[PDB]
């Protein structure tokens, strides 16, 4: 009660409400199929590759609690882009406290999956592990030291892979944490909703309407979830991982997991290792920006049209990003993908702001 | 014994398709072959015919095979 | 060269959602690896015992492990020693190390087929379009010795001589062994190589379908239900004039 | 005509389907909240409701029928002056507080 | 004693003494014109 | 090796393109790839290190 | 945050049916589609302009991709 | 009955390719 | 783990070098003799 039950929801959320829920079971589902695999799984490098492949072919299901922590990892990101999507759009980021623990968890989520990656050690694994480790060593005078430090050696290797376990291991559970202040914060002002206007005069229990289109919700994530695990399990991931790792062999058309491509895309752009890792750091952390970047009398995007149209540019662009971290570095992709990393930014940074603004001269305020 | 995959492609590199394929690859083969000095192949040409042919024969092949 | 030739899509028997694999396919897929496959290529991660119950009886993948001697021990004098394969042993490598590999195969290494399916964008397409696609170099293509022109290969150039044929063996079951059917049949196998539950995973996808295609329209009935109460209710304001 | 441009964006906005007022549409912060709590009862009670009136339409994801849709040339701004005089209260406040 | 302890478990994470830089010797004969050759040298791909 | 537009050695992850000196020429790499110690000895041998 | 102490209401009157006296699905396709309809004339406009553009980009640059690497383009 | 009845349409849809189908030719105890 | 404790790095690096450890595999992929080296660990009299 006061807490669940008799909690007070505005009565118009849509389903953009749904995935923080989403991202609630996402979290959970990861956790306990991790633990189950964590049962079975051995972090030598030695007996990394062949501990997974035993989960998947000798362990009783252990091939379905495998795919589905796989899969598990894209439905969250699916579920967490939708969630950043619907807070940018409906203007919840004003909540700052909510929002800006939410870019931590955003940060915390995406180094807990690459973590989680490296450790089958097959060749994407590997050779994440080595560039991303390695972002680091653009920091100057101390990001060589810092990389070696992580890796516990001059290169990834068995130290490596060991403190990786370690560390995905306890992630999950400090993203946990992280979630429930992230709720706390949410509770002392309660819902935002599609129009963005107080729902104080309009609020409805939480139990029984949000209670059952939650359950709803979940049933479609297990629903999605499920036919990827139960009738394409491999769909989203990279065929090369099921090669064990190579220190001597970078696989030529190696790419990152599909929730990684825009970023990639973004970092891969500029022909400059400390101009990319910036850009590539500020794509995500820009959002910590966003609340200070709102120009607009209104919150929500629902009465804005300008702002609305250049919402979905930048929807648009990150799937443009994301189809060309997907491609090799050649003509006509290299411009393709830089001009979509400075429309990226081009939006974000002054074309949204500027909308804000001709919005608030149009309305005479 | 005659495996099936030989009159399947038979049978499919009688489509226009393949035909036309090809003779752009027996072109390239006289272009390049009348030269000493070349740094060029018919790789293109014949990953076109084959692309072409076993479309083709992918639509047919099983039905001959157990 | 840098250009690609993707292979087509074949009409598996196991293609459909809810399709199986082919046993009586995946046992005569098994025949080509151990007979031809084998000699170059190990199979890491499959025992005799994983064949049970797939498309060998028990006591028949018993005599195929026997067929094989591996190395067991330390004994009584601390010594390895040889022995009859049995169910728990895992394919027998055809080489020690993978440079053993290379150097028996001028430079080149086999991989490991236990996931090469699950390891090559196009799965058994590509290895049955590999497998039944060499063909002569055209013209203006040179390659060093020790090379083969495969079109399907990344680069058209690869290190493994064409390695099926027309009766390169001789099946259990009578079907004629063309190179086309030897192909057909190892990819079926390598196919449930690399995903053994392959049929388990699409009989419970048949249960989760029939079963959300239960639960989804009654919570949404119930969902319906209650949000009733909301959806038609009227508003009047009524303010003292 | 930046008029011409400006009905046709009051329109396209659309908060006028749900029946509400520009002012109802205004993000809440500190000086807005203290405007609404200085607004007279009856404008007070009208924001109060066709707040709510829009809420439920868009929780049934409705409009109204056009004929009760806010017109342009109606709707005008009843929080300008308490907010323009709370934002000025604010302002003079802040320059004691520099001194 | 706490700047000690935190550098004791900050040092615990860097290279242990089993991962601290022999020399390698190389046989050209065996690389042919043209060819890139690859060794695992110092943890780290030696290209000759 | 072999890879790229200078026929030195490509690097797939993000582009880089370098020339058979192992000398950046394109892309994001700032540096050449490094060159080791090495000495040549008797026969047909290098000591690297 | 709690019902009792969430903000000021006069005058509103509140009408509503047992959900057990009324139907789920009332006019769910014949005001149902219509609406949708409604929708997403509404929207199209304002999200499907982007994705057209996308989608031009990617045809466009995929088949410049493929052109680029033959003999003759 | 759900689970015999959902087997039964599996079983049919892939009859003859799984082992129980062909199981009967190598046995024989 | 003698240097610095018992032995100097040079007089280590003579001790191992008194053994004969097996490495490999080599270019053909065999296993071949060479004599220790500091990373060695001390030779077992017996294989097991
Ligand atoms: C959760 C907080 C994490 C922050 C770190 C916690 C540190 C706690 C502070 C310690 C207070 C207790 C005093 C201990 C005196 C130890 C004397 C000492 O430091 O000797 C140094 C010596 C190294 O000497 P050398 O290798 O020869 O050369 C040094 C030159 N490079 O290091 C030591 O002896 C290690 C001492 C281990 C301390 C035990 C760890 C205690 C940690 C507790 C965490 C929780 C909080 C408890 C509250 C603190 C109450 C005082
Ligand atoms: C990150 C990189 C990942 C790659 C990006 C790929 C994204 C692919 C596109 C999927 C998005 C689905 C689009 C369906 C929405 C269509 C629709 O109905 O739009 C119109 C509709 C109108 O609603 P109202 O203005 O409230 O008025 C209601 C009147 N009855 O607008 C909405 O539903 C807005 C809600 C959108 C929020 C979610 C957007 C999807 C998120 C994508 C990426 C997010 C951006 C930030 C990522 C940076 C890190
Ligand atoms: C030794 C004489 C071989 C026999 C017998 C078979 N293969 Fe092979 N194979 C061999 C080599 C040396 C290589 C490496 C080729 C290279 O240049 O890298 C291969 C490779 C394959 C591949 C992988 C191709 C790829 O995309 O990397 C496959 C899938 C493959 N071989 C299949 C295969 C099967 C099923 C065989 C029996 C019918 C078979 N090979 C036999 C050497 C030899
Ligand atoms: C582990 C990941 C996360 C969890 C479990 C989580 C969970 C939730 C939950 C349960 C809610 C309330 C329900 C809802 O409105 O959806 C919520 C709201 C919110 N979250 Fe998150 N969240 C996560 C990540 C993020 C991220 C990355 C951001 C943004 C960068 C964010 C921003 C917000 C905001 C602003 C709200 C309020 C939205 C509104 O009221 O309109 N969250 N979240
Ligand atoms: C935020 C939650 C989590 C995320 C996003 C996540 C994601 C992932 C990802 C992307 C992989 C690689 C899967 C693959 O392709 O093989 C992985 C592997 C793994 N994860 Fe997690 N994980 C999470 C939680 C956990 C937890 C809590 C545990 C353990 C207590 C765990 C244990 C494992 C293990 C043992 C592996 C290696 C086996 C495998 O590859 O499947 N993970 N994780
Ligand atoms: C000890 C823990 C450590 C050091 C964790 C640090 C985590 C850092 C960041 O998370 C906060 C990071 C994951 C996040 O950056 C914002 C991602 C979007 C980075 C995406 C990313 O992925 C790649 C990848 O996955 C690959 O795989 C095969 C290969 C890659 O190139 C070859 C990349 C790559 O070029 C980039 C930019
Ligand atoms: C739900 C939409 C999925 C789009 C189908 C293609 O999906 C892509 O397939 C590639 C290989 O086939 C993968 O390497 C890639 O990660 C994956 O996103
Ligand atoms: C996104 C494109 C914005 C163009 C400005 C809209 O302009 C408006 O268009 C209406 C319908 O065409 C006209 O009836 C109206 O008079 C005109 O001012
Ligand atoms: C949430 C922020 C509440 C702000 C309350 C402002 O309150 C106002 O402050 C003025 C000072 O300039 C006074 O003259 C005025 O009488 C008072 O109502």
């Amino acid at each position: 009660n006061n807490a669940f039950i008799d909690l007070p929801a505005p009565s118009n959320i849509s389903s953009w409400w749904n995935f923080g829920s989403l991202l609630g079971i996402c979290l959970i589902l990861q956790i306990l199929t991790g633990l189950f695999l964590a049962m079975h799984y051995t972090s030598d490098t030695t007996t990394a590759f062949s501990s997974v492949t035993h989960i998947c072919r000798d362990v009783n299901y252990g091939w379905i609690i495998r795919y589905m922590h796989a899969n598990g990892a894209s439905m969250f990101f699916i579920c967490l882009y939708m969630h950043v999507g619907r807070g940018l759009y409906y203007g919840s980021y004003t909540f700052l406290e909510t929002w800006n623990i939410g870019v931590i968890l955003l940060l915390t989520v995406m180094a807990t999956a690459f973590m989680g990656y490296v450790l089958p050690w097959g060749q994407m694994s590997f050779w994440g592990a080595t560039v991303i480790t390695n972002l680091l060593s653009a920091i100057p005078y101390i990001g060589t030291n810092l990389v070696e430090w992580i890796w516990g050696g001059f290169s990834v290797d068995k130290a490596t892979l060991t403190r990786f376990f370690a560390f995905h291991f306890i992630l999950p559970f400090i993203i946990m944490a992280i979630a429930m202040v992230h709720l706390l914060f949410l509770h002392e002002t309660g819902s935002n909703n599609p129009t963005g206007i107080s729902s104080d005069v309009d609020k409805i229990p939480f139990h029984p309407y949000y209670t059952i289109k939650d359950i709803l919700g979940a049933l479609l994530l297990i629903l999605a979830l499920m036919l990827l695990v139960l009738f394409a399990p491999d769909l989203l991931g990279d065929p090369d991982n099921y090669t064990p790792a190579n220190p001597l062999n970078t696989p030529p058309h190696i790419k990152p997991e599909w929730y990684f491509l825009f970023a990639y895309a973004i970092l891969r752009s500029i022909p400059n290792k400390l101009g990319g890792v910036l850009a590539l750091a500020f794509s995500i952390l820009i959002l910590a920006l966003i609340p200070l970047l709102h120009t607009s009398k209104q919150r929500s995007m629902m009465f804005r049209p300008l702002s609305q149209c250049l919402f979905w540019a930048l929807v648009a662009d990150l799937l443009t990003l994301t189809w060309i971290g997907g491609q090799p570095v050649e003509h006509p992709y290299i411009t393709i993908g830089q001009l979509a990393s400075v429309l990226y930014f081009l939006l974000i940074l002054v074309l949204m702001p500027t909308a804000g603004t001709i919005e608030n001269k149009l309305l005479k305020w | 014994l005659v495996d099936p995959l030989t009159t399947v492609r038979e049978q499919c590199e009688q489509l226009e398709k393949c035909v036309k394929a090809r003779e752009r690859l027996e072109l390239c083969d006289e272009r390049v072959s009348s030269r000493s000095q070349t740094e060029e192949d018919c790789t293109e040409e014949l990953l076109d015919f084959l692309h072409a042919r076993d479309h083709c024969v992918a639509h047919k092949l099983f039905n001959s095979l157990k | 060269s840098d250009l690609e030739l993707h292979p087509p899509s074949y009409p598996w028997s196991h293609r459909g959602l809810l399709s199986s694999l082919d046993h009586t396919s995946i046992r005569r897929g098994f025949q080509v690896y151990k007979q031809v496959c084998s000699s170059c290529h190990s199979m890491d991660y499959v025992a005799y015992r994983h064949l049970v119950g797939v498309c060998y009886t028990e006591d028949e993948a018993k005599a195929l492990a026997e067929e094989v001697e591996v190395q067991d021990g330390p004994n009584e004098d601390g010594e390895m020693f040889m022995r009859p394969g049995k169910l728990s042993d895992y394919f027998p490598k055809p080489y020690p190390n993978p440079e053993a590999a290379r150097a028996a195969n001028n430079g080149a290494l086999p991989p490991d087929l236990s996931y090469i399916v699950r390891a090559r964008h196009g799965g058994e397409d590509y290895v049955f379009s590999l497998l039944t696609g060499y063909c002569e170099p055209p013209t203006g293509v040179s390659l060093r010795e020790g090379l083969y022109f495969n079109p399907y290969f990344p680069g058209q150039a690869i290190g493994m001589a064409p390695p099926i044929y027309n009766e390169v063996l001789e099946f259990d079951d009578g079907t004629p062994a063309t190179m086309s059917q030897v192909a057909k049949d190892v990819c079926t196998f390598l196919r449930w190589a690399a995903e053994p539950e392959h049929d388990h995973r699409k009989r419970m996808g048949l249960k989760m379908l029939l079963m959300m295609g239960l639960l989804l329209p009654l919570v949404y009935a119930m969902k319906r239900h209650k949000w009733s109460v909301l959806k038609s209710r009227k508003l009047a304001y009524r303010p003292p004039k | 005509w930046l008029e011409g441009i400006r009905k046709w964006y009051y329109n396209a906005a659309g908060f006028n389907k749900l029946g509400l007022m520009r002012d109802d549409t205004i993000h809440e912060n500190d000086d807005v909240k203290e405007a609404i709590r200085r607004l007279p009862e009856n404008l007070y009670d009208d924001r109060v409701f066709r707040i709510k009136r829009a809420l439920d339409l868009s929780m049934r994801q409705q409009i109204l029928p056009k004929e009760q849709w806010t017109k342009y040339e109606e709707d005008k701004s009843y929080l300008e002056p308490y907010l323009k005089e709370v934002i000025r209260e604010r302002k003079e406040r802040e320059e004691w507080a520099k001194k | 004693a706490a700047k000690n302890v935190v550098s004791q478990f900050v040092s615990s994470m860097s290279a242990s003494a089993d991962v601290l830089m022999s020399k390698i010797e190389i046989k050209l004969s065996d690389i042919p014109e043209g060819k890139n050759m690859a060794f695992k040298w110092r943890g780290k791909p030696l290209f000759v | 090796a072999n890879a790229g537009d200078f026929g030195g050695y490509y690097c797939p992850c993000h582009g880089s393109h370098y020339d058979a000196s192992g000398r950046i020429r394109k892309g994001p790499a700032p540096l050449n790839l490094e060159v080791p110690s090495y000495e040549f000895t008797s026969d047909d041998m290098v000591i690297v290190g | 945050r709690q019902f009792g102490h969430l903000t000021r209401v006069r005058h509103v009157i509140t009408y509503s049916l047992s959900p057990f006296e009324q139907r789920a699905f009332p006019h769910y396709f014949s005001k149902g589609i219509p609406n949708v309809l409604r929708r997403t004339r509404a929207c199209i406009l304002r999200v499907a302009p982007p994705f057209v553009a996308f989608y031009l980009v990617y045809t466009w640059g995929t088949q410049e991709f493929e052109k680029s690497k033959r003999k003759n383009p | 009955a759900f689970d015999q009845g959902a087997d039964a349409i599996y079983e049919h849809i892939n009859e003859g390719k799984l082992w129980k189908h062909i199981k009967h030719k190598y046995e024989n105890k």
